[PDB]
């Protein structure tokens, strides 16, 4: 039964599965007389609970129920290859040795003698290259990509962060060669202002789950972890030191070849003229972010509506690029 | 009254069996709350605003598919048992919630802004009034619109004029209300904005005068805040996750976009940047024609006479200048401004107002 | 008998009606607790309850008790709305343009709104005062509401800003909601006055934040509330810390400049104090005004106060003409020092 | 003794070494585990760790990143958050429990010392400042040798000669250098890692800075 | 009472004890015979 | 109790003893009694211990409000405390408020302090509301003392409310 609240008042039982714990911060209770473990039903179930603070032997029955299923997205063997990541092969080679290699032939490290990094850190412009690039390498590895958005872990609620991270390693032990991805680790991190200055263990015990499971016990090639940040200085140096987070992937600007492969894919979804040539207009534009490349395809149709054309001619793409050049200059 | 007595009245009067006793056995009292979790075992968890959080059971009223956690339902006071389900609009979402219907402003009352009307129309009104144009092109219309100007002209007249032609409810959210100075209120209030407009979508989201969440700086000082950094990221996920044909748009206007998060910018979601421009003399002729329809003018003064002297005024003070033009006529005891009044009224306006002088005497 | 009924009181709080339900139970929002649905009484109609309706709810049974009067009465720090405060145009007046500018800008739109509506033009709402230091417009603001039979409202930005979460918004929203029902009144704002009556000139860090939650709701009165007969009296000698866009209508509709204490203007100011004071025969009120230079309303009061100071040393209830000759040569040199 | 230095320079490496040479039980206090809100927890750790040292032989107590609870700067915030103050107040009482006994030892290590406390400076407390700079040239040859003995090699590698290319690398930065040496074997198409793979990856600067400029500017 | 309540003693005047429970309520009561001054300390039950 | 104050003592009685006792004489003149007096000079001479002795003869409540008092990083309590003092001083006529080192309060904001300092200007709002806000009447004696200041005159100078400015002779 789902338990979002538990309390008891003035109950005399018996030492063995006694409970009598008030989960509210007012009138806190504990349990003495030895140690007992009852993960299924401690005494009555129901109003037996734990919630925030740890009390004695109550640990085997945590309140793990929560409608957070909309946060974690589990996708096994994604089919995404190149959409907006066209031209990122420079970063794919960075993810080829530390991701594709241990997830394909992990036995090579026995002859090499070295070890795969416990984690891979992503870096670059905010909101660009940290999404589809992680699923692109997951296809070649035939691994399980689990994306957990850190926006719901921003809460200071006690036990929220350490509970979801613990469940990721549990499901990773069942199936080998899985990828655990943490979206926006800046929203989680190793320490924040509400951890030390506050009386909450949120993020305080969450880093322990990454230290105990990943580096401490669980293997490397079978269970991998990937992070994405907007800056390394927002992470606890304890996790930043080598042995946990080693490689740092930086998103650069694609070249002309990368822009050509992205435009030809979008040209299938959007109506375009059969006589346009993307090897020219794209060359007139300098190196730009992957987010601005999708803007060129969307803005090209806007000038076509003003020009009243069923498709986008070569002059329509020229006005869309000039709008990006004048407003960005990147 | 006659129809309801011969139709709806005998329906309830003739046959009474069920639906009367459904609200009895469970309980008479009602205490509104929110469902924490729903299951098939006929038990759930409810929490009222007074926080009497308990563990209760469920009786069959509506199917479990209609019961969703996070919505206000029909409950009991003492036993806190679920007696039914209610509407979710009773759940407080944003501290400042303003829903305006039938906006007064339109494209005809904003003057010579047609240069900027076609811009705001293509990114908002055109996908709403012509969804087939963006569908045949195989592209997604821009959801966001960036505006520049001053409140009352640039950031006001342009926002309310579009909601009139689109026949959409005006929904205003103050930019400072997005950050409540409490951790977790940033992502919560942003998701509730798209929830009200995410059912029938008979409205458009409008946000004006952002001096705060638009700038996170590097830290929680110097005008920025730490909660702003993580709030603008969730708004990006809610912007990309939001998918429609353009019935709902998000229009935000600030002074400077240089301090915005490049993530929330997300080129291709916002294709529209409208900068405030200085209107020409043709703009004043459209604003005068509205008030001259009521206030009578002399035959010796036409629209070309008043537009002669115009110094750095777009649309706002043309009404304010005509206010003094009608106030001076009250001193002469007349209800119709004539040629003698126009000359003396405009001199009291154009003069003694702007102290700084932009002049070509630098030589 | 009335005691025994009132000896045991379970207590009742205040709440606002939100919405009505077809089950004959109304939703009432509770400030310390939250929205809670109660049962209507026998003498209270459930359909007549509308939004933002102040009603009384019993705390024992948690049910509707009675219905109170509908008016805005939030936490009041110097916000109390009064009626006909004590001031007159004879004391702080004395200038022809001073009273003339107040009439058209204030009295005409507020008292007779049909004047501007007949001409198809909008009535002025905000106003800015100009002039040299020492105007004294703070006491004149009460004379405006006294002679026009309007209520006076004093707004202080210091008491409307608190550090607690939600106080930087709702406290300003209290002024936004209060002006809706109390609209037939006059509002006077503090902390922005640069003209020398009460000199603040804003706050660097204080107005660097709340200005977005305050000045934004100022224009919402005409655009959203669409409420008339609301006169916003503001003053300053320069626009710096505040919004540079305040010059737009709905915020600043007019600019009034107080004429400097010229020869003809200052001469009639001395005649004001001479009525309440005690003067002897042979005193030339025009000659004394020519002996000083640019004395504002604050300087004239001191020359009159110092003139009465020498009368106390003379053991006289009247101020002799010789005391005015020593008062001019004193206060003029007294204000120059430091 | 007061210890400070950059991370990876051996400030936390010699903590377990000092207790191993004298046969003492190792105790470490994490800095994120120190500062809290409620009065308790880390304030008891000073007395809780003393309960071991009083019974379990001498035992040496260590404090990791003392700057959290050890630096008050010019701020009185010890009164604002009493978790930091009481931990320091109980620390002064526990260090004075046995002044004649060598079985009570409390040390600490952190990045640097920004704050001097006259109460902590005396005989029987943390006084002498021991700085831990970055490892030297010959010191890195022994650390890289440890990583080479664990991995499978042909024992043809010279750890003293290849360490000449390394400059200003700590104990943690040398671990990433050995990982790069194995990545060269994959680029060269080798199952194992030969001597030519170490020469190319160790001489190249890794985990510090990447200099791609072969030309002017 | 077998369901004992958690409390933290602020001060063990001489025969009187000052304890503050987890309920944010401080009470003033004299010391009894079932407790000792060394047995009343913070971080203790 | 200290000699050489004849220059100051003669100026104190008219601005303190008369409005708190003989103020009915001001009604015969036709002017309102002075609501305060300013002090200029180094503290310790006819400033600190002298104002405490003046409250003895007037039998009025002596309240110490200084320029460095009510100074804290919290926001909103600064203007709230000043209003509560005038609220009590309005109901009780025999009250005297002495202000030492007024230049601390008189100092305005020449630069943006960013966070944690908003109260430099806020303390002038309620201090000048009890003086320039209402009409001229004395329910309390507000005495300000200046140690060293070049020019600080938000409301301070001119005889709008305050009447006498006492400058301690340096010769």
């Amino acid at each position: 039964h789902p338990l979002q609240v538990a309390r008891c008042t003035k109950i005399i039982k018996g030492e063995d599965a006694k409970y009598v714990i008030n989960l509210k911060q007012i009138a806190k209770f504990v349990v003495g007389l030895g140690e007992r473990v009852s993960p299924t039903d401690i005494e009555e179930g129901m109003r037996v609970g734990v919630d925030r603070s740890k009390y004695n032997i109550e640990l085997p029955l945590p309140p793990r129920i929560d409608p957070s299923v909309t946060m974690m997205t589990v996708e096994e063997k994604p089919d995404v290859t190149y959409s907006d990541v066209g031209g990122c092969k420079d970063q794919i080679e960075k993810l080829r040795e530390v991701v594709e290699l241990p997830l394909l032939s992990p036995e090579r490290f026995a002859t090499l003698g070295i070890d795969p990094p416990k984690g891979i850190l992503l870096y670059g412009p905010p909101g660009t290259g940290k999404t589809l690039c992680a699923r692109a390498v997951a296809n070649r590895t035939d691994a399980t990509f689990i994306r957990v958005i850190g926006s719901e872990l921003v809460q200071k609620y006690v036990g929220e962060g350490a509970r979801m991270v613990r469940e990721l390693f549990e499901m990773a032990r069942t199936k080998k060669a899985c990828i655990i991805f943490f979206d926006e680790i800046d929203a989680v991190g190793g320490a924040r202002f509400d951890d030390g200055a506050g009386g909450d263990n949120e993020v305080q015990r969450t880093m322990l789950e990454l230290i105990t499971q990943l580096d401490g016990f669980d293997p490397r090639g079978n269970i991998k972890v990937m992070f994405a940040t907007n800056r390394p200085n927002t992470l606890d140096p304890a996790l930043l030191r080598p042995g946990r987070i080693d490689r740092k992937v930086e998103f650069s600007l694609p070249d002309l070849e990368g822009r050509a492969n992205i435009f030809r894919i979008h040209s299938k979804s959007m109506s375009v003229e059969r006589g346009i040539r993307w090897e020219l207009i794209s060359r007139l534009c300098p190196n730009s972010t992957g987010a601005e490349l999708r803007s060129v395809c969307t803005e090209a149709g806007m000038f076509a509506i003003r020009a009243r054309r069923k498709v986008a001619t070569e002059k329509d793409f020229l006005k869309a690029v000039d709008k990006v050049i004048s407003g960005y200059k990147k | 009254f006659v129809s309801n007595s011969e139709i709806l009245k005998p329906f309830e009067k003739k046959q009474e069996e069920e639906k009367k006793q459904l609200e009895e056995i469970r309980g008479n009292p009602l205490s509104i709350g929110t469902l924490e979790e729903i299951i098939d075992d006929d038990h759930a968890i409810v929490t009222s605003p007074t926080m009497p959080d308990y563990y209760v059971s469920i009786l069959s009223f509506v199917d479990k598919e209609l019961l969703e956690p996070g919505c206000s339902v029909l409950l009991h006071h003492k036993t806190m048992s679920i007696v039914g389900v209610l509407q979710d609009d009773a759940d407080p979402m944003v501290s400042v919630m303003k829903m305006d219907k039938s906006p007064t402003e339109s494209y005809s009352d904003i003057g010579g802004l047609e240069s900027q009307i076609q811009e705001i129309k293509e990114s908002v009104e055109l996908p709403l009034t012509h969804p087939e144009l963006y569908e045949e092109m195989g592209i997604k219309p821009p959801k966001g619109v960036i505006l520049y100007g001053a409140p009352g002209t640039g950031k006001t007249l342009l926002a309310k004029a579009v909601a009139n032609q689109t026949s959409a409810t005006f929904l205003r959210i103050v930019g400072s209300e997005l950050i409540q100075k409490y951790l977790g209120d940033g992502p919560r209030l942003c998701r509730q904005i798209f929830k009200v407009a995410g059912e029938n979508a008979p409205s458009i989201v409008f946000i004006d005068e952002i001096d705060a969440i638009g700038t996170k700086r590097y830290d929680s000082n110097s005008g920025g805040e730490r909660e702003i950094q993580r709030t603008m990221l969730e708004l990006l996920n809610q912007l990309d996750g939001f998918d429609d044909r353009g019935d709902v748009k998000v229009i935000m206007a600030t002074n400077k976009i240089e301090t915005l998060d490049p993530a929330l910018i997300r080129p291709g979601r916002i294709d529209r940047k409208i900068l405030f421009e200085n209107p020409d003399l043709s703009t004043k002729k459209k604003i005068l024609g509205i008030h001259t329809s009521k206030m009578n003018l002399s035959e010796d003064v036409n629209l070309e006479t008043l537009v002669t002297t115009k110094d750095d005024l777009s649309g706002a003070d043309i009404q304010a200048m005509c206010t003094e033009a009608g106030l001076l006529a009250l001193r002469e005891r007349r209800m119709q401004v004539t040629a003698e009044d126009f000359k003396q009224a405009k001199e009291r306006v154009m003069k003694n107002k702007v102290e700084e002088n932009l002049e070509g005497l630098y030589l | 008998k009335d005691e025994l009924r009132l000896l045991q009181e379970p207590g009742s709080y205040v709440g606002e009606v939100i919405k009505i339900v077809s089950d004959k139970k109304v939703l009432v929002k509770v400030q310390p607790e939250g929205k809670y649905i109660v049962d209507v009484a026998k003498d209270i109609n459930v359909k007549d309850l509308k939004a933002s309706q102040r009603v009384c709810l019993r705390s024992d049974s948690y049910m509707l008790h009675k219905v109170l009067e509908n008016k805005a009465d939030p936490l009041v720090s110097l916000m109390m709305v009064e009626k006909v405060p004590d001031s007159t145009y004879d004391m702080v007046g004395g200038l022809t343009k001073q009273i003339k500018e107040i009439k058209e800008v204030i009295e005409l739109p507020v008292k007779h709104p049909e004047l501007f509506e007949s001409l198809g033009i909008a009535q002025p709402k905000g106003v800015i005062l100009y002039g040299p230091p020492g105007t004294g417009k703070t006491l004149l603001a009460r004379a405006v509401a006294h002679h026009t039979d309007c209520k006076f409202i004093r707004v202080s930005g210091a008491e409307l800003v608190q550090k607690y979460i939600g106080e930087g918004s709702r406290m300003v929203r209290e002024l936004f909601v209060m002006a809706r029902e109390h609209a037939p009144s006059i509002i006077f704002m503090d902390e922005i006055d640069s003209i020398g009556s009460t000199r603040v000139e804003g706050s660097g860090g204080g107005d660097s934040e709340v200005q977005r939650t305050m000045l934004e709701l100022l224009n919402q009165l005409d655009g959203f509330e669409t409420s008339k007969n609301i006169k916003i009296i503001m003053a300053t000698n320069r626009l710096d810390i505040l919004d540079p866009a305040l010059l737009r209508p709905g915020r600043i509709d007019r600019k009034i400049e107080f004429p400097p204490p010229s020869v003809a203007a200052r001469a009639e100011i001395l005649r004001i104090h001479s009525r309440k004071m005690n003067l002897t025969r042979g005193i030339n009120l025009r000659k004394v005004a020519e002996k000083m230079n640019g004395c504002s309303g604050a300087d004239v009061k001191g020359v009159c106060t110092e003139a009465g100071m020498y009368a106390l040393r003379e053991r006289r209830i009247h101020v002799t003409q010789e005391d005015f000759e020593l008062a001019v040569g004193k206060v003029m040199n007294k204000n120059q020092e430091t | 003794a007061l210890m400070y230095g950059p991370p990876g320079t051996g400030k936390t490496l010699l903590a377990r070494a000092c207790a191993a040479q004298t046969n003492a039980t190792f105790l470490k206090l994490a800095a994120p585990q120190l500062v809290q809100m409620y009065i308790g927890e880390g304030a008891k750790l000073v007395r809780d760790a003393f309960a071991l040292a009083k019974e379990k032989a001498p035992t040496i107590i260590f404090i990791d990143e003392l700057d959290a609870i050890g630096t008050k700067r010019f701020d009185s915030e010890k009164s604002g958050d009493r978790e930091v103050q009481r931990t320091m107040l109980e620390l002064l009482n526990q260090l004075d429990g046995f002044s004649s006994d060598d079985r009570v030892k409390v040390l600490a290590a952190t990045n640097r010392v920004d704050v001097l406390d006259p109460a902590l400076l005396r005989s029987g407390r943390l006084d002498r400042k021991i700085e831990f700079p970055l490892p030297s040239e010959d010191s890195r040859a022994q650390i890289l040798q440890i990583h080479s003995r664990k991995m499978t090699t042909d024992d043809d590698i010279n750890w003293q000669e290849l360490a000449r290319s390394t400059d200003e690398f700590n104990g943690a930065q040398l671990k990433a250098v050995t990982v790069e040496a194995g990545m060269i074997a994959l680029r060269n198409g080798q199952s194992s890692v030969k001597h030519e793979d170490f020469v190319e990856g160790i001489s190249e600067v890794q985990a510090r800075k990447s200099k791609s400029v072969s030309f002017y500017a | 009472q077998l369901p004992y309540l958690v409390a933290n003693v602020v001060e063990v005047v001489g025969k009187a004890a000052v304890v503050k429970t987890s309920s944010r309520q401080t009470v003033f009561l004299p010391m009894v015979g079932l407790v000792d001054p060394d047995k009343l300390k913070p971080n203790d039950l | 109790d200290v000699g050489g104050l004849d220059m100051q003592k003669q100026e104190i009685r008219e601005a303190v003893e008369l409005p708190l006792v003989q103020a009915d004489l001001y009604e015969q003149i036709g002017i309102d009694p002075p609501r305060g007096v300013l002090l200029y000079g180094p503290p310790g001479t006819g400033k600190t211990m002298l104002v405490k002795a003046v409250a003895n003869s007037t039998k009025a409540a002596f309240i110490r409000v200084n320029g460095s008092e009510f100074v804290h990083k919290y926001l909103g309590e600064g203007p709230r405390m000043v209003r509560d003092v005038f609220r009590l001083a309005r109901e009780n006529a025999p009250s005297i408020i002495f202000i030492d080192e007024v230049d601390s309060i008189a100092t305005k904001r020449f630069d943006a302090q960013t966070g944690s300092d908003r109260e430099v200007q806020r303390i002038l709002i309620e201090l000048l509301t009890q003086m320039d806000g209402f009409d001229q009447s004395t329910n309390v004696k507000v005495i300000m003392a200046t140690n060293r200041a070049d020019t600080l005159d938000p409301a301070l100078l001119r005889p709008g409310r305050l009447d006498r400015k006492i400058e301690f002779p340096s010769l």
